[PDB]
């Protein structure tokens, strides 16, 4: 029994409307929003029993909830504000007692979005002394100059997602700790054999999954309006 | 002889929000327990209504008791929720419960459920059921209810062993009020050309009793028995009316029988 | 919705200026919010105990009220419920005969 | 203040070793409780469910009890490993059915620290694979003793160490990474850090 959340992340304005859906096809008739935060845990905000029924949770201010199908079960912010700032799960049943949860959606309510900027990434290839020295290849990504800090990287060989010899940082850094809305930079590093790197058919790809404004977010600055999007760098193995 | 055990519950749900829970328990014919909405324990209303239970055996199986109270209103209004808009408040459910006692080790244990006055779920082996005349809403609340396994197990040991247990117990205990005589008293008294006279007995137990007007040696099958009606003292009341033509009551008088009077029946001649 | 009945009478013989019990027995009614009173000639009588509410194997309804009285000539009893069954409130008036 | 209580709030394991979770509840009824593994940035991964009054289970290297009569539930991790590096959470039902609600703990923070076997520091100097003329500074190949400070300048970046694990070699190691456009370079990148003596700086 599985269930799916859209978006899987979101960046927003206050007064601004957001929309979080549940899709569910199990035929269950029940189905039920939580929001977790920080020292707590989940909390219950809206519940259904059915088709046109939606009942109010625990925390239930704020949000309004709809049950336009069995299959489809939405959270409705219709004035955000940033004490909506969460992870929320959606999760279904039957008449069981096992709730089945989704994979969680975060939310991010701004004041503002006159910061909000995409990442440059830079892919840095392995140096030859670690090569020699361990025979292996270490590969860096750097993701710099984003806000807000809501971004995914992840690794690709081949155009296929690695998560073997990988990490990235637990959290990104501030590029100015000092200023209040300063720009994040983040770090992942791809560990192969040296033989991997040195195969000249195999190639790398650092990927972030960078979340922005929407199509329908008014735009004034002079800029390229940052947009959710993808930014990416790339490299092929070599002797 | 037979006794039957009832534990009766009433249960209003005004709105989404008020509603209140009182029960009383009933063996025979005497009332053994009280269960208001406003007490946080049940109330023993005779002195033997604990039976033979040991304190501990009372205090885990009041507990239970109290669980249930608090969980029952939560699963009525979460069902009610369920249904929406199909069913809606004010709404009454009524319970009888217990078990009727035979000779031997015999029993048979029972749990109905009324719905707006009217009996539309019992609990039946291991499950709840609906019975002949319920409507089809019914059958989701039903599944929900059969749903959950943990609830079923404690109703079933409730019901086979628990109630027999306890209500052996409670006619030991409680034999020698069950067994109690007390008699009757009688008065005659009369209404509007016809007239209708009027045989009032009162403060009989128990129950069975037998009440004729009499020419003499002859029935007056004209003898009209109203129904039983209680004392507050836990004794009855019952009045047998004969309709005659006026200045025709000359010679009637009314007899009754009764287990208590050991032999003397009342004898009033009008 | 049913119509609640009434009955009304003595514990003991009914002797003028002799200490005796009123009954007030109220049945076959439903919903169970009701409301019940014991009368001496048209007032409110104060101190009325009520029995436990309970139902038969019908599922209707039923109650005992009682207080204590003394039965003259001239004073009259009665007893007079409210329910939402009926428009107005019913009352039965203690007869003895 | 709330009806489910996990202890301790966070702690520190070395790999290899076993650690006990704590779970409190006063919820009223309590038909089942479940243990919770949440992955940051993750969803709930159901360990184990208890239901009867004293229950036992066992899930790989995951056992739990449950003691209804005490309203306690401890979860057991045997030889943990790096992946057990998560968010533990207990949560209570109170019906044996979707009438229920759920009654969820905080939760309890564990880290789980690697064991490095053959530590081999070095920093190491990566380019860029296009625009070349600018770098990266890997501190590599360093045991769970040693402790990566941040940047004295703050036109100098320094992540914190963060550990992969190449999983078909069953070989695990730490990392750091320091960049600038200041002058930086790899010698002096990890200056402000107690780091190895025996590191190697190749060129
Ligand atoms: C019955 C006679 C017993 C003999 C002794 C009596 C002598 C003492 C005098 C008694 C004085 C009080 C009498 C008045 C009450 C008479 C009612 C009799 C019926 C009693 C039914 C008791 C049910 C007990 C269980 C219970 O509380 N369930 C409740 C709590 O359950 C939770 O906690 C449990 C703890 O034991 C267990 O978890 C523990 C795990 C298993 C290990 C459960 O798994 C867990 O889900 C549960 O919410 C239950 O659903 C309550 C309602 C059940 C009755 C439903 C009637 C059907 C109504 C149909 C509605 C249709 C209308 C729709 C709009
Ligand atoms: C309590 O007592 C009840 C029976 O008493 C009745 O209900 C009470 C609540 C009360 O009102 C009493 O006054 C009243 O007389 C027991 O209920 C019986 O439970 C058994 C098993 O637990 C049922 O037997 C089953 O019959 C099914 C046919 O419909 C059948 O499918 C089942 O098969 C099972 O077993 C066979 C092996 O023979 C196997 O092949 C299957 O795979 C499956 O396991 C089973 O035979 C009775 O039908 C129930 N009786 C009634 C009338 O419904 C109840 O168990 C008992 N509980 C306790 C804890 O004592
Ligand atoms: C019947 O009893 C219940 C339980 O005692 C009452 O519900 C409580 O009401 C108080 C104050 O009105 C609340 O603070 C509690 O939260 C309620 N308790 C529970 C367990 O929910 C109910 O009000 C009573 N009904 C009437 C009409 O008096
Ligand atoms: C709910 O019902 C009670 C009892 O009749 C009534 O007094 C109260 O006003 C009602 N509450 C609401 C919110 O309708
Ligand atoms: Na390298
Ligand atoms: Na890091």
């Amino acid at each position: 029994a599985a269930v799916t959340q859209s978006p899987r992340n979101k960046v927003a304005v206050t007064g601004g409307k957001v929309t979080l859906s549940c899709n569910q096809t199990n035929n269950h008739n029940n189905m039920y929003w939580y929001r977790q935060d920080t020292g707590h845990g989940l909390r219950l905000i809206h519940y259904s029993y059915g088709a046109g029924s939606t009942e109010k949770g625990d925390i239930p201010d704020g949000y309004k909830a709809s049950r336009p199908s069995q299959e489809n079960f939405s959270l409705i912010l219709e004035l955000a504000t940033p004490s909506q700032t969460s992870v929320y799960f959606c999760a279904s049943g039957d008449e069981g007692y096992t709730q089945y949860f989704g994979p969680g959606t975060r939310l991010l309510v701004l004041e503002d979005l006159r910061n909000v900027t995409p990442p440059k990434v830079s892919l840095f290839e392995p140096s030859k002394a670690e090569i020699s020295h361990t025979q292996k290849a270490t590969l860096v990504c750097l993701a710099t100059g984003f806000y807000p800090d809501h971004v995914e990287l992840s690794w690709w060989v081949n155009g296929k997602e690695v998560h073997s010899g990988v990490c990235t940082d637990p959290q990104p850094l501030k590029e100015q700790p000092a200023l209040n809305d300063s720009r994040y930079s983040l770090s992942s590093r791809l560990r192969v054999s040296a033989t991997f790197w040195q195969n000249p058919r195999n190639h790398f790809r650092c990927q972030v999954q960078f979340y922005g404004l929407s199509e329908n977010d008014e735009w004034t600055q002079d800029r390229a309006k940052p947009v959710t999007q993808i930014v990416s760098a790339e490299a092929w193995g070599r002797a | 002889k037979n006794y039957t055990f009832r534990c009766l519950q009433m249960s209003s749900f005004a709105n989404r929000s008020w509603s209140r829970t009182d029960s009383v328990v009933w063996l025979g014919d005497l009332q053994t327990h009280r269960w208001s909405n406003d007490s946080a324990t049940i109330s023993f209303t005779k002195p033997w209504s604990q039976g033979k239970l040991s304190n501990q055996q009372w205090e885990k199986l009041q507990h239970m008791f109290q669980v249930y109270r608090v969980s029952f209103t939560r699963d009525i209004q979460e069902l009610v929720k369920m249904m929406s808009p199909k069913e809606d408040y004010p709404i009454e459910i009524q319970l009888s419960a217990g078990c009727e006692m035979y000779p031997g080790n015999a029993s048979e244990s029972f749990l109905h459920v009324a719905f707006q006055g009217k009996y539309v779920v019992r609990f039946w082996g291991t499950s709840w059921q609906t019975v002949p005349g319920a409507p089809s809403w019914l059958d989701l609340p039903i599944k929900v209810l059969n749903a959950d396994q943990g609830t079923s197990a404690t109703v079933q040991m409730l019901l086979n062993d628990t109630c027999p247990l306890f209500v052996r117990g409670l006619l030991e205990a409680g034999k020698s009020d069950l067994e109690k005589q007390e008699k009757p008293v009688a008065w005659l008294s009369s209404v509007p050309g016809h007239r209708q006279l009027v045989c009032h007995v009162s403060g009989f137990y128990p129950k069975p009793v037998w009440v004729m007007w009499m020419r003499g040696d002859q029935e007056q099958q004209g003898t009209h028995r109203g129904d039983f009606l209680p004392n507050a003292d836990e004794t009855w009341y019952l009045q047998a009316t004969l309709d005659v033509e006026a200045g025709e009551e000359a010679g009637l008088a009314c007899r009754v029988k009764h287990s208590s009077l050991g032999g003397q029946d009342i004898i009033l001649y009008w | 919705q049913k119509t609640p009945q009434i009955q009304v009478y003595s514990r003991h013989p009914p002797e003028n200026g002799k200490p005796n019990i009123l009954n007030c027995y109220v049945t076959q009614f439903h919903p169970p919010h009701i409301e019940i009173q014991m009368l001496k000639n048209g007032k409110k009588i104060p101190k009325v105990e009520m029995s436990d509410m309970s139902f038969s194997k019908d599922w209707s309804f039923y109650i005992l009220a009682h207080t204590e009285f003394t039965p003259t000539e001239t004073d009259t009893y009665a007893c007079r419920v409210k329910h939402a069954s009926m428009a107005e409130p019913k009352t039965v008036y203690w007869d003895r005969d | 203040k709330t009806q489910v209580e996990q202890s301790p709030q966070s702690l520190v394991v070395r790999q290899g070793e076993n650690c006990v979770l704590q779970c409190n509840y006063s919820v009223t009824p309590d038909n089942h409780l479940r243990w919770f593994k949440q992955d940051t940035g993750k969803g709930l991964v159901s360990l184990t469910v208890l239901v009867d009054q004293k229950d036992k289970t066992s899930n790989g290297r995951y056992s739990a009890t449950l003691d209804k009569d005490a309203k306690h539930s401890t979860l057991h991790i045997t030889a943990t490993l790096l992946d057990d590096t998560a968010t533990y959470i207990c949560v209570v039902g109170d019906r044996g059915s979707a009438l229920g609600r759920l009654h969820f703990g905080a939760g309890t923070q564990l880290i789980v620290i690697p064991d490095i076997q053959n530590p081999d520091p070095a920093v190491y100097q990566l380019r860029d694979s296009k625009s070349s003329d600018k770098s990266v500074c890997l501190f590599t190949d360093f045991d769970s003793q040693t402790n990566v400070s941040q940047s004295k300048d703050s036109d100098v970046y320094i992540t914190d160490k963060c550990v992969l694990d190449m999983r078909s070699m069953d070989f695990k190691s730490n990392s750091a990474v320091a960049w600038s456009n200041k002058d930086f370079a790899c010698a002096n990148a990890f200056n402000n850090s107690i780091i190895p003596e025996d590191t190697f700086f190749p060129s």
